[PDB]
DNA sequence: CTAGTTGATCTCATATCAGGAGAAGGAGCAGAGCGAATAC
């Protein structure tokens, strides 16, 4: 499972970094290029793929 | 100021004096707008703005969500408080909407019936403003970081496009020829800007820390390469003669086109003699930027002293171009400011930032 | 005398000999010189291209236009059979030029490199063969030539031939090709020629292939679908508009 | 679309340039005077000036210089127009016929560029190898003359110094050498370059840059025996030749800055210098056996406030003035027992800056009469103008007039005036405010180098003597004046809008509207009203007082208690500088939003923005022609007529007429100077022109338009300037052709052509019909 | 000297799971130790 992801907003490969703040149960995914940021709740079973998942889902939901 | 009016009436001073002095005074009194608002439609940060060059009424805005909004800036209502309503919108439901962020939008010069928009979806679309349909599309092998049409060309209608490829593309809007390219850069071309003075002069700034001026008619590469030191640290040209100590992510010719303002990721802005690329050594202090893409900043027009409005973190830093003296920080944005566009008719400013807001700065009183 | 836009004068006696299309070609060549761009005199065989080049160079040296005052040291690359032809035409049309041949036949009778040095430092015309340009590319490109006219420049059609890579080492912008047939087998040849005269217009060879060669060629086959024919038409029109300013092709 | 007819009732009179030389003949000493559009050629006789020609340029003459190329019998005249039409003209006299042939012409306007602050500068190399123009910052345009052009092809040389104050060509230099003073953040420095036409670029000057006075504002190229240059500043006069550095600081030039100069001798042993206060000095170069020994300045005397001056001969100096009457003065060898060697021989009338003017039917005739606030500080005056030719009286006030209004009931003019006091304060000269029959000073309870003292002068409208002079509060500027009766009481009042001016601020925050009544030869302060800004303009609006405080157009009612009470306000303005009225409608001229058609809806009691023009025109004046036509003057010397169109788009005023007048219109007023055309709007300008605007009918306008095109095809302009270009609406960010305006001067020139040229004009009715039409058009002025 | 013939050589162009063991790196934690920094 890759940790760096293509940004849904600027389509820059591996430009998204994921930070797991487990102490606060929050994952923050940020694109280095276009500076888009997204915050989602996470669990101890969560992974950066799950945070990027929640980001893609939030984008598609907001774009309806 | 009553002295200014009296001198204008009595012919002591040319009306030019009052006009430019009052323009400068208005720019100095720039503040968060007391009675003005801009309609919010972008779901993401605004990466670019462009007020049309003729009549200065309509404004384009490209968002990080790929939509393009067309606003009317005129206060067609009778109140002193108004919102710049959105006339048109390439929204998510448009058949030709950009799939990724729109990074540059530009009105066609000489006519408001057409505009262009380049996106990180590797497309430069040319839109008919009336029907609001794509008149043309140019596809690129790599994402577009910036594009620019010449604000002066009555003869040519080339769009200079800077992508992550090391080549500057020149797309002919006359019969569609995107094959022309300029060689000489080595990394992503983060900014491109045509000279407002010379028809065929194009300045290109790339991540290789170099800024090159090209005569696109010419067959022999770039005309000038900008050098910080002008020759103090001189070396055979393979890696020396850098404009900045980082990525040069913004270009802006001054109003007369005799100088060039380059902002780079070394936290420095520099002013260059546009005729021989010599550094004028104007200081400007430290200009904070860390943008990984092109940085859009503009200069004032029709004032006694020229100003440059540079995005500076979540603020707009206003500098005097030829002295470097820091005028002020326009402080009203909540995230990093991506673009600022200057309305020269009324010395107004419109800034788009990552907080999904377009803020209008108007002179006070 | 004939006076062109900025400072270019071609002598009246020389101008009078030229035909209408030939002096139109001289006009076009000097517009290219103003643009500092190359070109292809695509006029068919026999229409007169040696004379147009000779007249344009004569007017360029005569006009004293502003490194080089007037005409610098130029190199003319032509097939071996027509070198002395170029010498004869230069002598009859503009005798003031010094016109030396860089070839075994030649006229020098010393080290060739001395001849290239002499022509470079004397602002003369060095006529050479394509084989010599390939062989003497080390010496031929160290002297900052002003004009690199290639007669029958379709020999540069193969982008990977050693002669092509040699001829594409000249630093000057003023690159001219004389060839009444600057396309012989496919559009790769056109790309090679236009890379020589103006490296940028048609992009990198992969890009030119993908954008022009496959569409234009594939729409000419007998089994072409109508949509594909229209796509080939669009690409051909785009290419014609792209190459119009730098190709001057008059028919008989 | 609108139909308007503009005609010059009085040609411009302010001189913006004067040059002497041998233009008409090799032996004649010509005086060429540039009034704004008019070039007047006189021959300098033993006495006075003999006018030999007067041509009307299609352009505002910004540069006018005479130069004699090698082999030329007599001088050629280089003229540059404000719209950047350059022309080299030659005088060719064929017996009775006089022709100003255009030897060369062209347009040198750069498409983009910041026009320089100090204005267009034009210089010619003393050996006439080139013309150097400073039109834009950072550039120096060069027109070579050795290369004999008929199109005046020019090339720009980039000038590394971006704020150039003045520039001249030095004398006695093998190469064309420019010496110029420029401003950088380090100070003002004088630098030199040697221009190369072959390499088309500057080269290192004969002598390096030298740091000069902070206000060093003038460069004078000294002739060959001395060489070098003289730099005049506010406090000192320095002379540089590269190693000679002479300097003086005469205390007598400190009081006022020197603004003009002229070379008396061919060798530059003497120069004239005029200051803004009118003082004329002689700067003498003492030679030593040649080099330069020492500089002296001696006050010759006092003249009109000289824009320019020229020594003709025999001690005669033409002092050309923009702010007052031009003068022809004599420089006596010995003083006049008052310390002055200057004696005025002749005075040429100049309607100075016509800041304000009122049309009055004085003497109870059917004839109008213009009373104009003309001139400035020392040359300020009232001018009374009638049709008799135009007869012009003059009432010297010796202080700047600002506004004027006629009170018919009181048989007097109320005139706002301003004088300069130096120190508490002391007047520099006895002015009309101080020479009133009776006087008073405002004692207001509302508020508690050199300064301007503002006064309200009550002037008898028979003898034009100052019946009264009411001085205003300290540091109070009177801006507006209106004579009207408010509310329902019968008394007629002088209502004066004022502003409190202090150096600590850029826009007045305080002001008051003062209501005076003039009765029994006294000016009693009937009422006051403290307002929170400068009252730029006031007008009577249906018995109420419509005032414009800084950005707010508000309406006051005159109550039974004889006080002003606000009724309504409108705030959607940057600064409402100009107010006009017709019925319930108001026309608000804004500083830069350019018009606003407001309406006072009486059934409710507030204003309503009926319409607006959203083009950014900077205004100088505004007027209402018809119920739906609105004339306005932009600061770029343009007239434009807006029309209420026919949704929210109805709020857009449409600019239905555009025209480039070439004059800075200061005031409009309904009226006519005479006893087919609808309406009559006179206007007064800065250069002294009085013009007249009338509305035409559609078919007649079309016919006239046709005549204008025909005349443009027939009549040949002096500089080969196309009339459409000259009258094209022009602004630094816009350029359009003239529409909705007929140039009355061009139509009236139809009389001054011979019959074959008329037949050429009228190829497609007969010529006599059009002669009748143009005669009727001339009747209105 | 001096041109014409003879071979070699180069370019260019013609299409279509039931390993294991050890050594080197990097990671995260743990503490020790010393500079500054409040503060009694
Ligand atoms: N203007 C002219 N006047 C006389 N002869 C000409 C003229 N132009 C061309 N020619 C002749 O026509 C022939 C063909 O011209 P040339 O340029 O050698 O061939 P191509 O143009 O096909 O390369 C030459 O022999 C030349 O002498
Ligand atoms: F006849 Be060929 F084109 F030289
Ligand atoms: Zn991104």
């Amino acid at each position: 499972l890759e940790t760096q992801f293509t940004c849904p907003f600027c389509n820059h490969e591996k430009s998204c970094d994921v930070k797991m703040d487990r102490a606060r149960n929050t994952g923050v995914i940020s694109c280095t290029v276009c500076l888009e940021e997204f915050q989602t709740p996470i669990t101890y079973l969560s992974e950066p793929v799950d945070v990027y998942s929640d980001w893609i889902d939030a984008c598609e939901a907001a774009n309806q | 100021m009553l002295g200014f009016l009296s001198a204008r009436q009595t012919g002591l001073e040319d009306p030019l004096r009052l006009r430019r002095a009052e323009s400068t005074r208005r720019v100095l009194g720039l503040e968060l707008n007391k009675d003005r608002d801009v309609e919010r439609i972008h779901g993401g940060g605004i990466n670019t703005l462009d007020i049309e060059p003729v009549e200065g009424r309509y404004m384009l805005s490209g968002g990080s969500d790929g939509v393009i909004v067309l606003y009317d800036l005129e206060n067609s209502s009778r109140q002193s408080y108004y919102t710049c309503k959105a006339v048109c919108s390439i929204g998510r439901d448009h058949p030709d909407v950009h799939r990724y962020s729109v990074e540059t939008v530009q009105w066609y010069p000489h006519d408001t019936g057409m505009f262009t928009s380049s996106s990180f979806d590797k497309t430069l679309k040319v839109w008919d403003t009336n029907t609001l349909q794509t008149a043309d599309v140019f596809n690129f092998e790599e994402t577009v970081y910036s594009h620019h049409m010449s604000p002066v060309s009555t003869k040519h209608c080339l769009v200079a496009v800077g992508t992550r490829g090391p080549k500057v593309q020149l797309c002919d809007l006359k019969s569609g020829s995107c094959s022309h390219i300029l060689q000489g850069h080595r990394q992503e071309i983060l900014a491109v800007s045509w000279s407002p003075r010379y028809d065929y002069i194009l300045a290109t700034a790339s991540a290789d820390s170099r800024v090159k001026l090209w005569d696109v008619r010419r067959a022999s590469g770039c005309l000038i390469t900008l050098d910080q030191h002008n020759g103090k640290k001189s070396q055979a040209v393979e890696s020396a003669n850098t404009a900045h100590n980082g990525k040069v992510n913004g270009l802006c010719f001054t109003s007369d086109g005799l100088h060039l303002l380059t902002v780079g990721t070394d936290n420095r802005m520099r002013l260059w003699n546009s005729s021989n690329g010599e550094n004028t050594l104007v200081n400007y202090g430290k200009v904070c930027n860390n943008s990984k893409k092109g940085l859009k900043f503009t200069v004032s027009c029709g004032c006694s002293s020229e100003f440059v409005f540079v995005p500076y973190g979540s603020t707009i830093a206003v500098y005097t171009v030829y002295s470097g003296e820091q005028i002020t920080m326009l402080k009203g944005h909540y995230k990093t400011v991506d673009c600022c566009v200057f309305q020269s008719n009324f010395q107004e400013l419109y800034s788009g930032s990552r907080d999904c807001n377009i803020l209008a700065w108007v002179p006070s009183l | 005398d004939a006076e062109f836009d900025e400072g270019f004068k071609v002598p009246g006696f020389l101008f009078k000999k030229l035909f209408k299309y030939q002096q139109t070609g001289v006009r076009w060549l000097w517009e290219l010189h103003c643009q500092q761009a190359g070109g292809i005199l695509g006029d068919e065989m026999g229409l007169g291209k040696t004379i147009q080049i000779i007249a344009f160079l004569a007017g360029l040296s005569y006009s004293k236009i502003r490194r080089f005052e007037g005409l610098g040291p130029t190199v003319i690359v032509c097939p071996t059979t027509v070198m002395h032809q170029w010498v004869k035409e230069f002598h009859t049309w503009w005798p003031p030029f010094r016109v030396a041949i860089l070839h075994e036949t030649g006229s020098y009778t010393h080290k060739k490199e001395k001849l290239i040095r002499d022509v470079a430092h004397c602002h003369g015309i060095l006529i050479t063969s394509y084989s010599y340009i390939r062989l003497m590319q080390d010496d031929i490109s160290r002297y900052d030539w002003h004009y690199v006219i290639l007669d029958e420049g379709h020999k540069i059609r193969n982008p990977n031939a050693a002669v092509t890579l040699a001829c594409k080492q000249f630093r000057t912008p003023h690159r001219i090709i004389l060839s009444g047939s600057p396309m012989q087998n496919n559009l790769r040849e056109l790309w090679s020629l236009f890379d020589f005269i103006f490296p940028g217009k048609l992009g990198t060879l992969p890009v030119f292939m993908e954008q022009f060669s496959v569409p234009i060629t594939m729409g000419g086959y007998s089994n072409a679908s109508p949509v594909q024919v229209k796509t080939a038409y669009k690409c051909a029109c785009v290419l014609r508009d792209t190459i119009n300013p730098y190709l001057l092709r008059r028919m008989k | 679309m609108s139909y308007n007819y503009v005609v010059t009732a009085q040609k411009p009179t302010a001189v913006n340039g004067c040059v002497t030389g041998h233009f008409t003949s090799a032996e004649d000493l010509n005086l060429l005077i540039a009034k704004n559009t008019r070039l007047e050629i006189y021959v300098v006789t033993a006495e006075g000036l003999r006018p030999v020609k007067e041509v009307g340029m299609y352009g505002k003459i910004a540069v006018m210089e005479l130069f004699r190329p090698k082999g030329e019998s007599k001088d050629l005249l280089f003229i540059l127009t404000a719209k950047y039409n350059a022309c080299i003209l030659e005088y060719k006299q064929s017996g009775e016929s006089i022709d100003i042939i255009t030897r060369a012409h062209g347009n040198v306007q750069d498409r983009i560029g910041r026009p320089s602050e100090t204005g267009i500068i034009g210089i010619i190399d003393p050996e006439c190898r080139m013309i150097g123009l400073r039109l834009y910052d950072g550039l120096f345009k060069v027109i070579p003359l050795d290369r004999d052009n008929k199109e005046l092809k020019a090339f720009n040389i980039r000038l590394e110094e971006l704020h150039v104050i003045d520039v001249k060509f030095l004398y006695g230099c093998q190469a064309p050498t420019i010496c110029f003073v420029y401003q950088d953040p380090q100070g003002r420095h004088v630098k030199t370059y040697e221009v190369s036409l072959r390499e088309k670029e500057f080269n290192k000057g004969p002598w390096k840059q030298e740091n000069v006075e902070a206000e060093a504002s003038m460069v004078i190229a000294v002739p060959e025996p001395f060489g070098g240059a003289i730099i005049i500043g506010q406090e000192s006069i320095t002379y540089h030749n590269g190693d000679k550095y002479l300097a003086i600081a005469p205390p007598i030039i400190k009081q006022s800055t020197i603004v003009c100069h002229n070379r008396v001798d061919p060798n530059g042993s003497r120069y004239l210098l005029g200051d803004m206060e009118g003082r004329l000095f002689m700067l003498l170069l003492e030679k030593e056996e040649v080099t330069l020994k020492d500089l002296r300045v001696e006050l010759l005397g006092e003249t009109s406030i000289a824009e320019c001056l020229t020594y003709l001969d025999n001690g005669v100096v033409f002092v050309g003035s923009r702010l007052g009457d031009s003068q022809l003065v004599k420089l006596n060898v010995d003083s006049n027992e008052q310390g002055s060697y200057v004696v005025a021989m002749e005075t040429f009338t100049n309607l100075g800056p016509i800041v304000d003017m009122c049309v009055v039917d004085l003497e109870r005739q059917g004839q109008g009469q213009l009373v104009t606030c003309s001139g400035a500080f020392k040359e300020g005056s009232l001018r009374i103008i009638r049709n008799g030719k135009l007869h012009i009286r003059t009432v010297p006030l010796y202080e700047s007039p600002r506004k004027i209004c006629y009170q018919e009931v009181s048989q007097c003019f109320g005139v706002l005036s301003s004088r300069i006091e130096v120190q508490g304060t002391t007047a520099l000269r006895p002015s009309a405010s101080t020479q009133a029959l009776s006087s008073s000073v405002s004692s207001s309870k509302l508020f508690s180098e050199e300064v301007e003292v503002h006064n309200l002068l009550i002037i008898d409208q028979h003898t034009f003597e100052v019946l009264h002079a009411h001085q205003f509060l300290q540091n109070e500027y009177a801006l507006s004046l209106v004579s009207c009766k408010l509310g329902k009481d019968p008394n007629t009042y002088f209502i004066v809008g004022t502003a409190m001016v202090y150096p600590e601020e850029a826009e007045p925050k305080q002001g008051r509207i003062v209501v005076f009544q003039y009765s029994d030869g006294k000016l009693q302060t009937v009422a006051e009203k403290e307002v929170k800004g400068a009252v730029y303009s006031m007008v009577e609006f249906n018995g109420k007082l419509l005032a414009s405080i800084n950005s707010t157009v508000r309406l006051y009612e005159w109550t039974t208690e004889k006080e002003l009470r606000t009724e309504c306000n409108h705030y959607n303005n940057i600064m409402a500088l100009y107010l006009k009225t017709k019925g319930d409608f108001i026309l608000v001229g804004d500083l830069m939003r350019s018009v606003l058609l407001l309406a006072y809806k009486p059934m409710e009691g507030n204003f309503e923005e009926i319409a607006r023009d959203f083009n950014p025109n900077w205004m100088s004046a505004v007027e209402i022609l018809d119920d739906d036509n609105f004339l306005g003057a932009e600061n770029a010397f343009n007239l434009f007529v807006c029309q209420k169109d026919s949704d929210e788009e109805r709020q857009h005023l449409q600019e239905v007429g555009l025209f480039h007048l070439g004059e800075f219109v200061n005031v409009f007023c309904h009226g006519s100077l005479v006893m087919p055309t609808q309406g009559s709007v006179l206007f007064g300008t800065v250069n002294g022109m009085i013009g007249l605007v009338t509305s035409l009918s559609e078919s007649w306008y079309n016919l006239l338009l046709d005549m204008q095109n025909r005349l443009n095809k027939v009549i040949k302009s002096v500089g080969k300037i196309e009339h459409s270009f000259w009258r094209s609406f022009h602004t630094e960010r816009k350029t359009e052709p003239a529409t909705g305006f007929i140039d009355g001067d061009l139509i009236e020139s139809f009389l001054d052509i011979s019959r074959p040229k008329m037949q050429e004009v009228v190829a497609n009715a007969t010529a006599d019909d059009l002669i009748k039409v143009v005669e009727e058009l001339t009747r209105i002025h």
